[PDB]
């Protein structure tokens, strides 16, 4: 496919020539000697070439000699030129079909495009098939093209609501798709960019406060409702916002100016004063909290040494729960509550109804989400099951029995121990406030975001555990051997019987990986040498899997994605001091544990109207209680206005600090010198022309 | 249910042209209490 008289004209148009484009043009006419569309030997129409170096002269030729357009509007939108495209709406493909020029100029992010095109009012569809790979085009194509900055500028009313709402779908798509896990991904992570691209243009504090505090009335303040609305899409990185979190440090420490002055003693001090002083200071506002001191714990840091100060005496008092000191005699079957017992329980009391009272507000739908949640869920289910098993024996235990006589499974030692493991979730739960701390924060992020990778690992080393464990108990099977060993286990002063059964050779694998198994596990009451040999070989196989082949293989595997993990350490850490924070932001659990059970002044007024729900007493709150005029909306009306138009200048400012800053800052790549070359070439055979 | 006992306004059809000082004898212009309403018998229902 190729000529000599066509090839001349295009390489006349290519060349940037005017006269000859144009003579050849117009010589068409007459004569049928050249096929004005026709292509070159890499597949460029003559109107596509014109395109591709914006010589916008010879485009508006070309166009007033009909020459087939075809999809040559696409291709400009893809140079991204304005020009062509300008002159070209005032008028086998190489595009998935699907594609309309909306979408396509949405892709390209460009703003003078999707300015034009909207204005001739083109749409873009909205998404929720025997052929599976159109459709998955197609819903990739709108979500690229509705997740571009440009076009969210233009549509999208409320453009902060709009990208949260559309990283909530791109992430909780990327695993449905799960084959463009990587694409939806890349989008949702660039769409929560512009989010925090277009909170960063704010220039004044009255400008940030009116963007945190919005949302919709329908009938239903200033509490950070946009914020922790971004909370709950998990919108990480518009809650790092330097400013943003500048104004929640500034409510943090309203109880007073500076906390700047602090240093390694000064702050320490302060915060131990409020830690001694929270029982009164809890006190005053249970009782008073009028204008004294009330006030004073309503503030929110107060609240949080207050609240881990009342842990940190839950965990003195599990401590000095098994000194000597107060316990009660060990020969006595299910005694009563030890005074230590007795001050326990108002915290168990505290953290089972605060625990309600968490559910009762997430719904089992965030309460699972998070993993703290889960562990002191379960401390509290075993601090029930304490409880339980300790009046269950206190009702017939009748005392007067030495702990080396008592019966296995007794309630008083099962009791004892489900406390034990108790303590031991209390104990560990204070992590969770090292998030607070500025040092600990990112640390501890780190030691939970690999978390999930040891999860993974510890799958495949139990695995193989069970392998192991299954070989060996074929093996030793027969070897019982329980004739003169006294307190037969691995856990004796000899090490006897490790492998007899399958629960102790689980075991003994287990505690080989920590090297406090021993050998001669392996050897059996015989001179049976071989079966000694190939278990001894057996264990030894395990013990290389395991200790130089399986842990090795764990520790490089946590190497590299805490290399992966430190990109985003440090947002991640200050979404999760947020969600810290925000918890005691509310006048809600304003009262520490101990102090949580004590009733309320009322206490009898507000369960008894919530418990009188199945009766027609339900239906006595929206007649009754409300019969005014409801004289809210032209408060509201005027509050939407002016967060209409903070988004406004937002936007304006995010359009102007983008096409400044990305635009005209970017790469010179081969096509703009291509575009140069031929404006000095047409400008040559122009200037030839004329003289 | 629990509706029609706030209708002890005075009225009978109830418009925009009437509402505007209702809201400005207890409450304090035209551009953003118009939209109050913004037709009858609708503020009693989708309020919950
Ligand atoms: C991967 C499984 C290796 C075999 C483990 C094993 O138990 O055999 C050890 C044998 C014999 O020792 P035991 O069978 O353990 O008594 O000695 C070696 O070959 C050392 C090689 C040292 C290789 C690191
Ligand atoms: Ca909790």
């Amino acid at each position: 496919e190729l000529s000599t008289q066509e090839k001349s004209y295009l390489s006349a148009v290519e060349k940037g020539d005017y006269a000859s484009v144009k003579l050849a043009l117009e010589e068409a006419e007459i004569y049928f000697k050249i096929n004005i569309n026709c292509i070159d030997p890499l597949g460029r129409t003559a109107l596509l070439i014109a395109i591709e170096n914006e010589n916008l002269e010879i485009i508006e030729l070309l166009l007033s000699f009909n020459v087939y357009v075809g999809d040559a509007l696409l291709h400009a939108i893809r140079k991204e030129v304005v020009g062509a495209v300008e002159l070209l709406l005032n008028h086998f493909s190489d595009f998935t079909p699907d594609i309309t020029p909306i979408i396509l100029a949405a892709h390209t992010n460009n703003y003078e495009i999707i300015k034009m095109l909207v204005q001739k009012g083109v749409s873009v569809p909205q998404p929720h098939d025997v052929d599976s790979l159109r459709h998955s085009r197609s819903r990739l194509n709108i979500y690229k093209a509705l997740a571009s900055p440009s076009l969210i500028a233009l549509s999208s009313e409320d453009p902060f609501l709009t990208a949260f709402q559309l990283s909530w779908e791109l992430q909780e798509l990327s695993k449905v798709e799960n084959e463009f896990k990587a694409e939806y991904e890349e989008l949702s992570h660039q769409c929560k960019h512009f989010a925090k691209d277009l909170l960063d243009q704010t220039r004044s504090s009255r400008e940030l406060e009116l963007i945190l505090n919005f949302r919709d009335d329908m009938n239903l303040n200033n509490e950070l409702a946009r914020l922790k609305l971004a909370i709950k899409y998990r919108q990480k990185e518009f809650v790092a916002q330097p400013n943003c979190q500048q104004l929640l440090a500034s409510r943090w420490y309203d109880e007073f100016p500076g906390w700047r002055r602090r240093h390694w003693a000064g702050k320490l001090i302060t915060c131990v004063f409020i830690g001694l002083m929270f029982p009164l200071l809890s006190l005053c506002y249970l009782v008073a909290p009028k204008s004294r001191y009330g006030l004073f714990i309503r503030k929110p840091f107060i609240k949080f040494i207050c609240h881990t100060a009342s842990y940190l005496t839950f965990l003195f008092l599990l401590l000095l729960a098994s000194q000597h000191i107060v316990s009660n005699n060990p020969d006595r079957q299910g005694p009563k509550p030890t005074t230590v017992e007795w001050m326990i329980l108002p915290w168990v009391l505290g953290f089972i109804w605060t625990e309600i009272k968490q559910m009762w507000d997430g719904g089992f739908q965030d309460y699972i989400h998070d993993w703290w949640n889960l562990m002191d869920f379960v401390m509290n289910s075993l601090y029930l099951a304490t409880i339980s098993l300790k009046i269950v024996a206190y009702v017939k235990y009748s005392g007067c029995k030495p702990r080396d006589t008592w019966e296995m499974w007794h309630p008083t030692l099962v009791a004892e121990a489900v406390f034990a493991i108790a303590n031991i979730f209390s104990s560990l739960r204070l992590i969770s406030l090292f998030t607070a701390n500025s040092h600990l924060g990112p640390l501890q992020i780190s030691l939970g975001r690999m978390l999930l990778d040891i999860l993974k690992f510890l799958f495949i080393y139990c695995l193989v555990l069970l392998a192991f464990a299954n070989g060996l108990n074929q093996l030793y099977f027969y070897y019982e051997n329980s004739e003169g060993m006294t307190c037969k286990g691995i856990r004796c002063e000899r090490q006897n019987n490790a492998f007899s059964t399958l629960f102790e050779t689980l075991q003994s694998l287990f505690w080989s990986i920590f090297g406090l198994i021993s050998l001669y596990v392996t050897n059996v009451k015989a001179d049976h040498k071989f079966t000694e040999f190939v278990g001894a070989t057996m264990f030894g196989t395990y013990n290389v899997i395991s200790l130089v082949v399986l842990l090795n293989m764990l520790i490089a595997m946590m190497n590299n994605s805490y290399q992966h993990i430190a990109d985003h350490a440090d947002i991640e850490w200050k979404f999760a001091r947020t969600k810290l924070w925000m918890s005691y932001f509310e006048e809600g659990g304003t009262l520490p544990p101990p102090f949580n059970i004590i009733p309320s002044p009322k206490s009898i007024c507000y369960l008894i109207t919530w418990i009188k729900v199945h009766v027609f007493k339900r239906r006595s709150k929206r007649t009754e209680t409300f019969g005014t005029l409801g004289r809210r909306a032209a408060e509201n009306v005027r509050l939407n206005h002016q967060y209409q138009e903070v988004l406004r200048n937002l936007v304006k400012r995010y359009v102007a600090a983008m096409i400044r800053d990305a635009k005209t800052e970017e790469g010179l790549t081969e096509e703009n010198f291509k575009e140069l070359k031929q404006d000095i070439s047409s400008f040559r055979y122009e200037v030839i022309g004329m003289m | 249910e629990e509706i029609r006992e706030a209708f002890r306004v005075f009225d009978g059809y109830i418009s925009a042209a009437e509402l505007r000082h209702v809201m400005t004898n207890l409450g304090e212009t035209d551009e953003e209490v118009d939209e109050m309403i913004r037709n009858y018998e609708e503020f009693v229902q989708m309020m919950t």
